[PDB]
RNA sequence: GAUUGACCCUU
RNA sequence: CGCGGGGUGGAGCAGCCCGGUAGCUCGUCGGGCUGUCAACCCGAAGGUCGUCGGUUCAAAUCCGGCCCCCGCAACCA
RNA sequence: CGCGGGGUGGAGCAGCCCGGUAGCUCGUCGGGCUAGGAACCCGAAGGUCGUCGGUUCAAAUCCGGCCCCCGCAACCA
RNA sequence: AAGACAUUGUCAGGUGGGGAGUUUGGCUGGGGCGGCACAUCUGUUAAACGAUAACGCAGAUGUCCUAAGGGGGGCUCAUGGAGAACAGAAAUCUCCAGUAGAACAAAAGGGUAAAAGCCCCCUUGAUUUUGAUUUUCAGUGUGAAUACAAACCAUGAAAGUGUGGCCUAUCGAUCCUUUAGUCCCUCGGAAUUUGAGGCUAGAGGUGCCAGAAAAGUUACCACAGGGAUAACUGGCUUGUGGCAGUCAAGCGUUCAUAGCGACAUUGCUUUUUGAUUCUUCGAUGUCGGCUCUUCCUAUCAUACCGAAGCAGAAUUCGGUAAG
RNA sequence: UGACAUUGUGAAGAGACAUAGAGGGCUACCUUUAUAGUUUCU
RNA sequence: UGAUUUCUGCCCAGUGCUCUGAAUGUCAAAGUGAAGAAAUUCAACCAAGCGCGGGUAAACGGCGGGAGUAACUAUGACUC
RNA sequence: AACUGGCGAUGCGGGAUGAACCGAACGUAGAGUUAAGGUGCCGGAAUACACGCUCAUCAGACACCACAAAAGGUGUUAGUU
RNA sequence: CGAAUUUGGGUAUAGGGGCGAAAGACUAAUCGAACCAUCUAGUAGCUGGUUCCUGCCGAAGUUUCCCUCAGGAUAGCAGAA
């Protein structure tokens, strides 16, 4: 599936509150920091002798993620999250779709 | 020819050991039992030579 | 599983050695003086059979 | 001192 | 678990660490010495190096999204 | 007597998922040295597809009046 | 001898079935193997409201699409006929018919003609906030969808249309992580500031799809049970096995029926084997043989007969007949 | 197996932090010199 | 493995065992260097192991299928 | 698996017997009348009345239900040209 | 049946241990992990039992979810107020 790069779509940003102008980019999910409480709260159950202690997943199933694009506004740099529907191809980059040719 | 309870090497409908005889050197006790960090196995063509 | 024999070996209750008729640990003489100054003569007076 | 192996028919 | 030199023929190969684009056998196309018979020696099919951008002297060689190969059994939402 | 393989030309018979009437099988006027001879083609076929029919794409097989086993009933606890 | 090295203490990384603890789905004409009837969608079963089962039948889903979304405009499709020069049944094809026999991402069913199809122009409503509603439904969730409100937009001359795909499928809790938003609340003795924790919306996933973190073997075995459930008998059925009829195309040199008998078709206790799972799992002792009694007749022999393709002998087909 | 402690006293070589001189037509990994915060093993 | 006798064939690709380190590999704690005001965030590397490479079957074990070759039907010593 | 009615959970009269069929549902008694089913005897109740059919050297005998078929017969009875 | 013989007494080995010329054999009639006491009245969606009378009312084996299928929650059916 190919999504272009630019679109006019509504911001909120309280100085836009209009459709405007958003590059757009794919959502890439940031890395699960330390420090976090939840992986504080992890190590600390984890420290000593009882083996794992929280549940590993195993049973995997699906074979595509949701893609999320990230729509920064070019006028107020506002950002806003939307998801599209699961693809096994995913292209930003803009090369359209052409009907009277041949192959 | 024991029971896999009393050796490594117990057990199965053919008296096999099954796995390789030969233990490694890190191997523990209850596990060496067999051809110790053996570098070589079989027939040798040979003399000692000191 | 269980221990297994070369593991009970060396508890050393029935696999002791049988030391009763031996004749004697067989060391040589201990190095006092004249073993590494001079010599010192002794005599065979038995050969014997150590079971 | 290399690699040259083979060759269906009569006195 | 931000995946390791690597994708070079109908079947196998590295040449490259600052710029010369190209080959080893078989199945072949053809040529003869020995008088002639496989081997014996010489040119050719699959290489536009898997859409792409960079150096306007040289991107198959160095990088950045991807595709049925995977042992990096490497503190695994 | 298993919805399964067969009666595959004179033997021996491999493709069996469309018969210008060869589904494959040494010789015989003749291809270069003809010194007779020594590998390969045809003017010779006892299949006029095991036989009486035509729902007959030219059928005479994929329907039937004859026999058995190449992984033929291992079942009884 | 040896020497600040071994040793010893602690931490860290390997190795470690030697040992420890656990686990090793469900449905199911027993269980296992197979399959998925486990989350779903189309048509039928389904018996003209709705609902409705089986491991019923014929299939499909885990995707695909910046257009294959949204608006407007123009045009009309499949096919058949007469057609050009190579050129042909299947290029290039001008007219005439043409109710859709085309196409609409995919399965099926519905739907669609100045369109929902094919071209062309513009475009990002596949946007924001939160509610209400329909389906499954407990009227819980999830998924999908419907009609508005308040905005902001696209398209068109406009009316209008558009809150993704013509409709009916195409999917995901808590906890945790992560991103976006106010840069809003808190870190509890006042806070530069960093860090962390909250508020609202997404994403990372559970396909056993309301979502455990999971390998075997036991013929050495154990317990709680189960006739809710298999391995005998018995019971219903009789496909299959066995036996018996009806009709006669033919065989029997002639000649359907002495003896047979195809293609069909009607049946008979269960001596087969299946199918089922009603009884029995706080146990009905199991294969065969030996032994012994009895019963059935669908009669091998013996008694007496009928009929022959019965000259005689030997046979064959039948009747009463189980003494 | 590593690190730290037990643990105390002296010896040649290998990496940066040349401020600089040996190379090939708006220039490559590149052998090598004062070694006065530094290195462990042979 | 199981007395004598006679022999004990081929295979180190797999699993295991073993062995130098030739190693753009992976590589913990401690230690070090950038940053930050600091908690902290980033980078090499002498560890072992795993990789790579060699050896080893009287270690565990394995020892197939095709294509072509000749005049009873086969038929393959031979070549791939 | 169907709009249902029942058994389970329910006795009673009948189907000889039977969870489900037919009749009918239940306090303890007494008279009358019935349902379903029956009236030769068992057994309460006509060896009633009326017209036929049937004779079987395996008759037949009343639903659920405890079975019989195709094909036949100058057995006998009744029915077109 | 002259020895890998048989046997007395002493002694050693103790339970995930011992011992085993190997059968999961033997370890006090107990062995694929002994016996004793305790934790412990261990847990059991499973089997069994569950104690007086009369009166009135009176079901369900279906829906949804569940490692759900011998169980439960939920709705339904029922009672009581």
């Amino acid at each position: 599936v190919n999504v272009p790069k630019t679109r006019k779509t509504y911001c909120k940003g309280k100085t836009c509150r209009k459709h405007t102008q958003h590059k757009v980019t794919q959502y890439k999910a940031g890395k699960a920091s330390l420090f976090a409480q939840g992986k504080r709260r992890y190590d600390r159950k984890q420290s000593g002798f009882g083996g794992q202690t929280k549940p590993v997943f195993h049973k995997k199933a699906k074979t595509t993620k949701k893609v999320v694009l990230r729509l920064e506004c070019v006028k107020c740099k506002t950002r806003a999250q939307l998801t599209l529907k699961r693809c096994k191809h995913f292209e930003l980059g803009g090369e359209k779709k052409q009907k009277g040719q041949a192959l | 020819a024991m029971n896999p309870v009393d050796h490594p090497h117990g057990g199965g409908n053919h008296q096999h050991i099954g796995k390789a005889s030969t233990i490694s050197r890190g191997a523990v006790s209850g596990q060496k039992a067999g051809l110790i960090a053996a570098r070589r196995t079989g027939l040798l063509r040979g003399s000692q030579k000191t | 599983g269980r221990v297994i024999r070369n593991q009970r070996k060396g508890a050393g209750s029935i696999f002791t050695s049988h030391t009763r008729l031996r004749q004697g640990a067989a060391k040589l003489r201990t190095l006092d003086y004249a073993e590494r100054h001079g010599y010192i003569r002794g005599i065979v007076k038995q050969i014997v059979h150590d079971s």
